[PDB]
């Protein structure tokens, strides 16, 4: 069968995780998955597939994989799930409620976390309308919390979108930074791209 | 060889959301319209909703309306209903059975009989 | 791995002018949009403008009418003259590059102004 | 090459039904009869066509029908499959297993329930053998269980022929009101006076 | 040509009936039957008798009678068939797809159902293989979930066979227990011990 | 009619020790397996150990490593030793006898610890 290896490397062991409203939607084809060593790193804190169980992920051939992944507090990981609400569920990004693929993630504390606030990390709380299934906005207008337009100005009822994370190891385990990958399946009307583990 | 077979239900949190998917074998549902109903423990069965054979005349009850969805695949020859919004007052058994249109006027708005009757499914909320 | 160059602060009297620049070396797909934002000692990251490459202004209420920001299409690069400076807008800055893919950050530019 | 209607309102819109024992019938021919119109009307439980699709029913060409109408419990409507055996099936109505035709049944609890109950329809438990298909017992002997003599005279081994029903909205599903309308037809080659519409 | 009869009152009528995992067996022979009575018993709701017809089965010659007893819930019993699938079919008991007998029921939430819950009657979930014709293999290995032998220590994917029942006479029919038997007749070409009453 | 004889409960303090045990007095058709199971008031039965006359083990990992189990084969009895007991522990004992044929039960035995 076919061998070429997916760049897990690239993303698990990617050196910088990007922000929650700025994601990177990697897509995985042509090569062979060892999903296996993931669930076996003894590491991962969360494991919740949808659609395809955790372990015949290693035995089913799959047309494309697209990948998303970034830190988040571990006390919001619990909107992540399709059907799901809440500020990220609804604001952020929504799993439709069929999703096929997993969320897995693992706690950064030491690797995304500074002593002086790791900030990089923004967070919208306020948006026009809540997204669709799969939906990036990545649009930064002053949101007008009341009737009066904000013209691009912030002020009375004029709010930034997106306010920044403290990011520090001090923060409690809800709070702490948390590594989590969203993998998105599809066993389409195509061949099967992301195969190999027929073993 | 009428076997309607529910799957997918089970213990949910309140708030989250859920899928059922009843099967037919030995018999094309495709000509059927499809009624899901609920007994809970100490209730009768509801109406819960109701879908057309083509799937396009609906029901649902007052009570499943704005959280529940019902929906069909003809061409897999299966019926599924989505639930949204969980609230403890779900935790039921679930049948979905088989009935033409019902009246002049097209819609399953009113209750029928119900021929194919499934085994059910216990769906539980509770946290 | 795209990079942000940071140059143009430094140590000026009360009500000077200095003139910040940052420019994206990376890949930058499709349009952006390049912000920058304070962070004194002690606070958290405050905005000071996310003028997107086409449009949106984004300007906050802190220095109104006194920063402004050109936009150089041709090398995509984002600058920031300020003008009518005061001990408490002195900051450490860092600009800001939102791509399509995702967002990366300054390495500094510390800014000092007090008599 | 005739235009007059079956009176299928009159059939089935009719204010009295008889009893499962007694029923009703009617030799129905010289009319047209629209079937499109009623497989999709369904103000009906069962439609169980039998040596016929429903979908080919306008389409047919029938040289007589022959109707039945009788109220039955929701427990034991499962016994009128032919090449199956009920107290009903054995004690109050055979069905041929070679039956061209099709039962039709719904539930009529506002109609035929009433909370005093409605004992005016009657059930026959006691028969010395079962019924050949398509039969009626009118009979009103009591029923000697035993070697007891009764002469007509209830008592011990004295049975009565036919229980009457208790219909009320008390009853449960399997104990509701039906009425049934069963309609036999012969498929022979003979004049088809019962052709559905067509041209 | 003989005398002896078969006290199926004494066998059926006690109260002391066997879970299903360690369901109770009898083999019956040298005796005179009568399995008129038990048809019209009626007690036995269920009567699904299969290679012969109940009927002619009272008069027939049978070598030996194997008598199964036990206790189930309402909706597991379609799982008890010849052919048929089931958690108790592939996991507590397996009928031959030859079977020939008849299977009987009651229900007996009178008896067999406490308020509190009668768990006294275990059910094997979980099983190493599947249920072979007539096989009650008791074993309470805590099976293992997960790659780790468990070595008989519950813990991470260490789970139990046997869980109880909550019979309750507060319990749905579906839910509610039912006292079942299940008669089998191994008509091999061995003289008959069990007969019917004909010269 | 096999009877399964329970006695060695009682009332103890926090920490205390008692010695239950249940006997098979009738038929026992070739090799058996003595077990007990905990049914405390409000919840169902939970398995103690389903320990077998030759081996298999069986232990839960409720009271993982401070109760035990004796054999004596010239009876068929079998005896449940508990040490460090506590609060939660505390609920109705039935012995069990599964036997080749069908299963049996044992009458009661109270275990009561609290401080």
């Amino acid at each position: 069968n076919i061998t070429n290896l997916c760049p897990f490397g690239e993303v698990f062991n990617a050196t910088r995780f990007a922000s929650v409203y700025a994601w990177n939607r990697k897509r995985i084809s042509n090569c062979v998955a060892d999903y296996s060593v993931l669930y076996n790193s003894a590491s991962f804190s969360t494991f919740k597939c949808y659609g395809v169980s955790p372990t015949k992920l290693n035995d089913l051939c799959f047309t494309n994989v697209y990948a998303d992944s970034f830190v988040i507090r571990g006390d919001e990981v619990r909107q992540i799930a399709p059907g799901q609400t809440g500020k990220i569920a609804d604001y952020n990004y929504k799993l439709p409620d069929d999703f096929t693929g997993c969320v897995i993630a693992w706690n950064s504390n030491n690797l995304d976390s500074k002593v002086g606030g790791n900030y990089n990390y923004l967070y919208r709380l306020f948006r026009k309308s809540n997204l669709k299934p799969f939906e990036r906005d990545i649009s930064t207008e002053i949101y007008q919390a009341g009737s009066t337009p904000c013209n691009g100005v912030e002020g009375f009822n004029c709010y930034f979108p997106l306010q920044s994370y403290g990011f520090q190891p001090t923060n409690g385990v809800g709070y702490q930074p948390y590594r989590v990958v969203v993998l998105s399946f599809e066993l389409l009307h195509a061949p099967a791209t992301v195969c190999g583990p027929k073993k | 060889q009428v076997q309607l077979q529910e799957s997918g239900g089970g213990l949910v949190q309140p708030g989250g959301s859920l899928r059922l998917s009843c099967a037919a074998s030995g018999f094309t549902l495709d000509y059927y319209a499809i009624g899901w109903f609920r007994q809970a423990p100490g209730k009768e069965r509801e109406g819960v909703s109701c879908i057309s054979s083509s799937g396009g005349r609906t029901n649902y009850a007052d009570s499943v309306k704005g959280r529940f969805t019902i929906s069909r695949d003809n061409t897999k020859n299966t019926v599924y209903l989505q639930m949204n919004s969980l609230k403890p007052e779900d935790t039921a058994v679930y049948y979905c059975a088989a009935w033409e249109a019902s009246r002049w006027y097209c819609p399953l708005q009113f209750s029928a009989d119900f021929s194919s009757w499934g085994q059910g499914t216990q769906v539980t909320v509770s946290s | 791995q795209v990079q942000l160059q940071e140059s143009g602060g430094g140590l000026v009297q009360a009500g000077g002018s200095l003139r910040l620049s940052c420019a994206a070396s990376g890949s930058i797909f499709s349009p952006n949009t390049m912000g920058w934002f304070r962070q004194a000692l002690g606070k958290q990251r405050e905005m000071v403008a996310v003028i997107s490459s086409i449009a949106s202004t984004q300007y906050a209420n802190f220095v109104k009418g006194r920063f402004t920001i050109t936009r150089d299409n041709t090398k995509n690069t984002v600058h920031l003259q300020m003008n009518s400076l005061i001990p408490e807008d002195t900051a450490v800055y860092y600009c800001y590059a939102v791509d399509k893919s995702q967002d990366y950050w300054g390495q500094g530019t510390q800014v000092t102004v007090s008599s």
